[PDB]
């Protein structure tokens, strides 16, 4: 499957690049 | 008048305060079941500091985004099963995983929520005085792996004072 | 007094009523990452119905909870890749595992969230008009399952309004 | 590995069973 570690890297990103774009939206 | 020692030095507070109102507000929400974390309440900040406001605005902005990652993280810090010995490495490696396809100020705050989320969890797990822990690792990682200078080249952490005030 | 059959009828506008206010509160949520799915915008109701109230109910007091679970069912999702080819052996499949180990209301409402759940992801995977065959799948398990006995047993749907 | 429809499952049940404690009579 995946290492957690690596699964949660992932998500950190999706995560954060939302943040990202709610900023420059807001 | 920015340099990566100083943002990096300005990192501990911007990730104190950040947890302190994050967790003040996840307290206060209506829906919540949610445990409190003493270690967090309890935290000694100077609210109208400039990095107090930093942390405050990162933890209020956009709030309602880190709620749907709540149910995943749960399962993954699960299978992460971290512990004081093995959580510094993890982090790091999680971090540099986290930029490796860019630096933006969203996955910046992403980390300092993966920094919250992990001592919320391992103080629920039993092991009090971890958050001195992994405010380390937050700091150490943005002065070593180039986020501090990120930072930095843009005026600093009080660039981030209004992200999401437009 | 209610039965079974009145249950599994009484379920489709539960549903259909469910997926629309649902939909309607998510719309509006701060930073919301999913696209608008017109098939809900738009999904007529039945202006007076008791079930539409009850499906209303529901979708309203489980926003704080299920909202929990996104990122997570987006991973689920996308690792399961469903199609209308599949959808009925994995949702078959997936409901018969929700119920192994009993049944409560919970995991009734899980149902629901789940049809829910999977008519966007196929919606947002191109194909329109499947709206009608996950509240069929919804339906026909919920009756041949015995969760439509069950609920009747507990004095039908409008007991649900008795939740919070 | 588990099978994805065993997961999702899970987490149904999870999902739930959160609901069901939540949302219980008196
Ligand atoms: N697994």
């Amino acid at each position: 499957d995946m290492r957690p570690e690596i699964w949660i890297a992932q998500e950190l990103r999706r995560x954060g690049d939302e943040f990202n774009a709610y900023y420059a939206r807001r | 008048s920015m340099s990566e020692e100083q943002v990096a030095q300005d990192t501990e507070e911007v990730f104190r305060s950040y947890v302190f109102y994050r967790h003040q507000q996840e307290q206060e929400a209506e829906g919540v079941a949610a445990p409190a974390d003493p270690e967090m309440v309890t935290l000694p900040l100077q609210p109208s500091s400039t990095m107090g406001q930093v942390g405050r605005q990162l933890a209020i902005i956009g709030d309602d985004i880190n709620r749907r990652y709540d149910s995943e993280f749960q399962t993954m810090l699960q299978h992460l099963q971290p512990t004081a010995e093995n959580a510094y490495e993890y982090f790091t490696k999680i971090a540099t995983s986290l930029f490796e396809s860019g630096i933006n100020w969203g996955r910046v705050v992403a980390l300092l929520g993966f920094g919250y989320r992990l001592a919320l969890h391992v103080y629920q797990h039993g092991l009090t005085g971890f958050l001195g822990q992994v405010t380390r690792f937050v700091v150490d990682f943005m002065l070593h792996h180039s986020i501090a200078r990120w930072i930095a080249q843009r005026g600093g952490w009080v660039a981030a004072l209004n992200l999401g005030n437009g």
